[PDB]
RNA sequence: CCUAUAUUCAAUUACACAACCAUGCAAGAAGAGACAAGUCGUAACAAGGUAAGCAUACUGGAAAGUGUGCUUGGAUUACC
RNA sequence: ACAGGUUUGGUCCUGGCCUUUCUAUUAAUUCUUAAUAAAAUUACACAUGCAAGUAUCCGCGCCCCGGUGAGAAUGCCCUCCAGAUCUUAAAGAUCAAAAGGAGCAGGUAUCAAGCACACCUAUAACGGUAGCUCAUAACGCCUUGCUCAACCACACCCCCACGGGAAACAGCAGUGAUAAAAAUUAAGCCAUGAACGAAAGUUUGACUAAGUUAUAUUAAUUAGAGUUGGUAAAUCUCGUGCCAGCCACCGCGGUCAUACGAUUAACCCAAAUUAAUAGAUCCACGGCGUAAAGAGUGUUUAAGAAAAAAAAUCACAAU
């Protein structure tokens, strides 16, 4: 439908069952519903780890690319995805994240050591 | 280069229903639409408004319509560009000798 | 026909189920104004216990109470469907028993 | 290229109709002198009569 | 179906199966044929035959007949670009008519071919989604990962209702 | 679209119309607008509530008008600087006024329109344009023997690789991508940064309309 | 109007209008149907005891009767 | 439809009605536990709480999501795009108003005429022709969301919203009223999405995870419902005596009832089972002497067919 304004999006539709998600990254514009109208389906991103342990992506770079290429905005788990291919660089937040956890994991070791006494 | 109509009818050819008004030429296009439940072929005919600039068109003739880029009024998308039949009087394209009919009024054998 | 003539017509097309007595509804509720006996037609003879009713679409009609025996006054309210009594010529409509005033047919004792 | 073909075509068509209707004219000649013999016949017939 | 002369040709098969696909160029087409002579015969048969079948897959064509007005057969094809074709058809059958017209505006095999394989790549099946436009819509149904649990219920560590029970005590 | 029964909507029109009238009316001059509650740090007007970190800066600090409205000529050719700016970059940073248009319903004065030429970072802009976040109060004036200290500049080159590596899976793509083709070369795939170029969220944004080409 | 902008206005007037519809209620009127083991006849079905009927007209408690043309969806059993 | 029951003393034909299949609501009777899905009387009135903010001030957002189907035969498909937005110098790209039309598009012709509904000129006016739509359904009237990755439309009412009634949950929960119709006045932003921010991040009744309910599937822990004259799987003994009652259709009951009521036995579905109501499906590519149906007669119009071979014409009671 007509909309005032807004932009371009690759972003993840939510598909999926109750405590079984599943991602369908897709080409929408900004203003329409979650799950609803895009103008292309990209990619899907399946969270859940399958019998070999994996987390299955897959990415049409070709129109990923036409569509970054035509000024589309990614959204932060999108980013977040493209960076963890190697597609694009990773995210600052990833790296961020990824010290912050080794912080926790250093004090929750030193705290570990300090009860153990 | 931008001259264009948005009209689907770019070229199309029809009946001459009627002369009345001015430089106009009310026209019937008829074409075969086809019955899904029969799976047949009927003739929808629909009405157009031609341009006739020399008021050029007696009933009856059947006539080649070009259409209009601009439209002259919301009624009259359309110009008339040639004559390919006039009534009553034809001249076989085929070997371009006046015909009543199916009989030839001027022999194409007889060239002298 | 001919093949013009069916092209003129259109393929047939199934008219719309005509409304009845419940005029759609699976059910209606409705308050009894008497209780009264019907004959029912020739062929086979009883009286057959039935009642008048106002229903909440606000149309007045005659209906039919299934069971042996039944206690019903004015003002009870009663739930009526569809099913059409053979033996009694106009009347369409047939309490549910066991609901509201109407108790289900208690066993001899 | 077609379109010229197609061209080529109909004027061949076109000499093979010219011949053909040679051909009916001549034919149609003989038709009318046949007539003519007849219609001289009955011409002569009713003006004996009315005479 | 029973009524008419050659019933078949009011088929969905029939008409699918006549091949002729004009070139884009093609606007109008014009059919002037006679109802009677010997010579005419052909062109007849083309009106009564290939006509529906053109016509189907033409569906933005205007075809126009026109009866007794030349005392010659013949068709008449209006392009876009003003450009007019002419094409005698005399003591042509029925088969040369369509064969000569598919030459002259057709569309080689390669070009059609070329289309429908432009048309057969707009589905992916990779997608998923709606049955009507996808080979697949949940990821549950693809073989090695995790069920939809409403086939097969998850074991009680994967629902949030127990993760929750356990953040919460 | 069109129905050839359609009704012809005249209030749309009127209520159009009306509305555009009663907006350019009642227009509020912008001294009443961004009057401020300094107790409750709630402005009037639009009943909005100021961000916290914006509110030491509140009370000790002046807006441009504050400052420009005690300046002989209302401070023409004057120099300019953002408290902001001084806290974080230690270049200049600074807006030299070609214009300054007050608001006179103001019964001190304190507010207006500005206008001028910017020098961020020492880096000068040709042009004049107008300027941003008149009513904030970062806003400080440079004194005219200061001036030239201020405007003094130590131009220093830039640093910043012109080239970076092509994200892992990316490179590989073109590798194999160029080695499909017949080409050898293994020299490196190198991305260029020279129009990556993006100012620091300080920079302020034109309030220009864009002229469209 | 030595940088530049400011401000104003935009409402009436002339008429027609519950006709016209729809939806309820109604003093009342007329019809159809269902209906006695009721009353009065016997019209039709067998040349139904005057062969039926159609159109139309007039008449009659009621079926119906009669006139004028028309029909056989009646017969005349067939060297009579 | 692979069909079946029912017209009659009986046969054949014609022809309705019903049965058998599947789905959804409601109701009755029964009901152990999980999981998933779905949650639906109401465009009537609404107590209370919450559903839009972000951000160093400006600004950017704030029926976008979410709700609903009131309205409109609305419209589907297809042209053509002003504008807004994003990205960049431009060019592109997303949403696409207005304007259009090859084609398709609810019922009703007992709605048959509409009544100005056209064109020209040219300068944008003066003026001039007398047209335009329509039995291939105009102009009406009635009913209605939809052709579904979705779309259309509404946002208390007066199509609209300057004004005027008047003081708005058709956001989430709730509540009156109303209806055969009955989910929590619940927890979180952890994940996706959206807004704002340079950013850490904040907000979000969107949503995620939960609560409720035999509405539907599935799994096992769970046994009850209907039926037993024919169609149509399956019955015995009593009671009743055209009474009481029963039936979808045929029909059953008048003292020897497999048809009512109860018992015995059986059949069949099963955490469901029946009933009621809506659907899905279903009419004619069939017919027209006697069964519904060749319009009392001829001519032309519109519209069709010409598909191969020829013809117009002479006792007698047309007018
Ligand atoms: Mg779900
Ligand atoms: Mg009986
Ligand atoms: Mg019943
Ligand atoms: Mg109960
Ligand atoms: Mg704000
Ligand atoms: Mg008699
Ligand atoms: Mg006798
Ligand atoms: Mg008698
Ligand atoms: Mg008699
Ligand atoms: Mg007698
Ligand atoms: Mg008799
Ligand atoms: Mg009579
Ligand atoms: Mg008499
Ligand atoms: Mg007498
Ligand atoms: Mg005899
Ligand atoms: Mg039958
Ligand atoms: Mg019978
Ligand atoms: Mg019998
Ligand atoms: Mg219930
Ligand atoms: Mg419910
Ligand atoms: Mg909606
Ligand atoms: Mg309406
Ligand atoms: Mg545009
Ligand atoms: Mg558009
Ligand atoms: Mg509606
Ligand atoms: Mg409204
Ligand atoms: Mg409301
Ligand atoms: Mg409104
Ligand atoms: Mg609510
Ligand atoms: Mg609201
Ligand atoms: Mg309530
Ligand atoms: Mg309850
Ligand atoms: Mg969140
Ligand atoms: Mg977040
Ligand atoms: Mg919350
Ligand atoms: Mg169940
Ligand atoms: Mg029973
Ligand atoms: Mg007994
Ligand atoms: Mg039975
Ligand atoms: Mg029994
Ligand atoms: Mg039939
Ligand atoms: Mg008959
Ligand atoms: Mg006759
Ligand atoms: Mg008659
Ligand atoms: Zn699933």
């Amino acid at each position: 439908r007509a909309y005032r304004g807004g932009h371009l999006t690759i972003r993840l539709a939510l598909g999926g069952c109750t405590n079984r998600p599943f991602y369908r990254i897709v080409a929408a514009h900004s203003k329409c519903p979650r799950d609803g109208r895009f103008v292309e389906q990209l990619g899907s991103y399946d969270p859940l780890p399958n019998s070999h342990g994996e987390k299955l992506v897959a990415l049409n770079f070709d129109r990923i690319r036409h569509w970054i290429g035509c000024g589309a905005h990614l959204s932060k788990p999108v980013e977040k995805l493209l960076g963890l291919s190697g597609f694009y660089p990773l995210h600052p937040m990833m790296i961020t994240n990824a010290e912050r956890l080794r912080r926790k994991r250093a004090r929750e070791v030193l705290l570990a050591s300090q009860k153990t006494d | 280069s931008i001259a264009r109509s948005s009209v689907h009818a770019k070229w199309v050819v029809g009946k001459v229903i009627g002369t009345a008004m001015q430089k106009t030429a009310k026209v019937r296009v008829t074409r075969l639409v086809l019955d899904p439940y029969l799976l047949k072929y009927f003739n929808k005919r629909k009405t157009y408004f031609a341009h006739d600039a020399l008021q050029q068109c007696t009933v009856g003739d059947i006539v080649l319509l070009k259409a209009l880029p601009v439209p002259r009024t919301k009624h009259v998308k359309h110009e008339l560009a040639e004559i390919i039949f006039k009534v009553g009087q034809v001249i076989d394209p085929v070997t371009g000798k006046p015909c009543a009919g199916t009989t030839y009024l001027e022999s194409p054998i007889s060239p002298e | 026909a001919t093949l013009n003539q069916m092209h003129r017509l259109g393929p047939p097309k199934h008219p719309p189920g005509k409304m009845g007595p419940t005029a759609g509804r699976p059910q209606l509720k409705g308050v009894v104004l008497r209780t009264f006996i019907r004959k029912p037609k020739k062929p086979n003879s009883a009286n057959r216990k039935c009642c008048r009713v106002r229903l909440s679409t606000g149309r007045e009609a005659v209906c039919f109470i299934p069971g042996e025996g039944h206690s019903l006054q004015e003002h009870h309210v009663v739930l009526v469907q569809g099913g059409r009594t053979q033996d009694l010529p106009g009347v369409k409509l047939t309490v549910v028993r066991g609901k509201y005033d109407c108790g289900h047919v208690q066993k001899k004792k | 290229e077609l379109m010229a073909w197609n061209q080529a075509e109909n004027q061949r068509l076109h000499e093979l109709r010219l011949a053909r209707l040679r051909q009916e004219a001549l034919e149609q000649e003989r038709r009318q002198a046949e007539e003519a013999v007849l219609q001289a016949r009955e011409a002569q017939a009713w003006a004996q009569l009315k005479e | 179906p029973m009524k008419g002369r050659f019933p078949i040709r009011r088929t969905l098969q029939y008409l699918g199966q006549g091949d002729v696909v004009f070139k884009d160029s093609v606007k109008v087409m014009t059919v002037n044929y006679n109802t009677h002579g010997e010579l005419g015969e052909g062109a007849r048969k083309f009106v009564f035959f290939n006509i529906p079948q053109i016509q189907y897959k033409n569906p933005w064509v205007q075809i126009t007949m026109f009866k007794n007005m030349t005392p010659s057969p013949f068709l008449r094809f209006y392009l876009d670009s003003g450009e007019q074709v002419l094409v005698d058809v005399e003591s042509k059958s029925n088969k040369e008519i369509v064969e000569h017209i598919r030459k002259i505006l057709g569309k080689n095999e390669e070009t059609l071919e070329k289309e429908e394989q432009e048309k057969k790549q707009l589905s992916h099946p990779a997608h998923f989604g709606p049955r009507k436009y996808c080979l697949r819509e949940c990821m549950c149904e693809v073989e090695g990962q995790v069920p939809c649990p409403g086939l097969v219920p998850l074991p009680k560590e994967m629902t949030g209702k127990y993760k929750a029970a356990l953040k919460a005590t | 679209m069109a129905r050839k029964k359609v009704r012809p909507r005249l209030i749309a029109e009127l209520a159009r119309r009306v509305r555009a009238l009663r907006e350019q009316r009642e227009r509020p001059r912008d001294s009443q607008r961004y009057a401020l509650d300094y107790e409750t740090m709630m402005r009037p007007h639009s009943g909005n509530r100021l961000p916290m970190r914006a509110w030491a800066d509140v009370r000790h600090e002046s807006r441009l008008l504050q400052l420009l409205n005690r300046l002989p000529l209302f401070g023409l050719g004057r120099l300019v600087t953002r408290k902001s700016w001084l806290w974080q970059h230690d270049e200049p940073c600074y807006w030299r006024l070609t214009r300054v248009r007050p608001d006179y319903a103001a019964e001190n004065l304190d507010h207006g329109k500005a206008w001028g030429i910017l020098t961020f970072k020492g880096k000068t802009e040709s042009e004049a344009r107008e300027i941003e976040q008149v009513m904030y109060h970062d806003w400080r004036l440079v004194p005219k023997h200061e001036e030239e200290a201020f405007t003094a500049f130590t131009l220093v080159p830039e640093d910043t690789p012109l080239s970076v590596p092509y994200p892992p899976l990316l490179r590989a793509m073109i590798l194999a991508q160029r080695q499909k083709y017949g080409d050898t070369s293994t020299e490196e795939p190198m991305l260029n940064l020279e129009r990556a170029r993006i100012d620091p969220w300080d920079y302020p944004a034109k309030l220009e309309a864009k002229t469209k080409t």
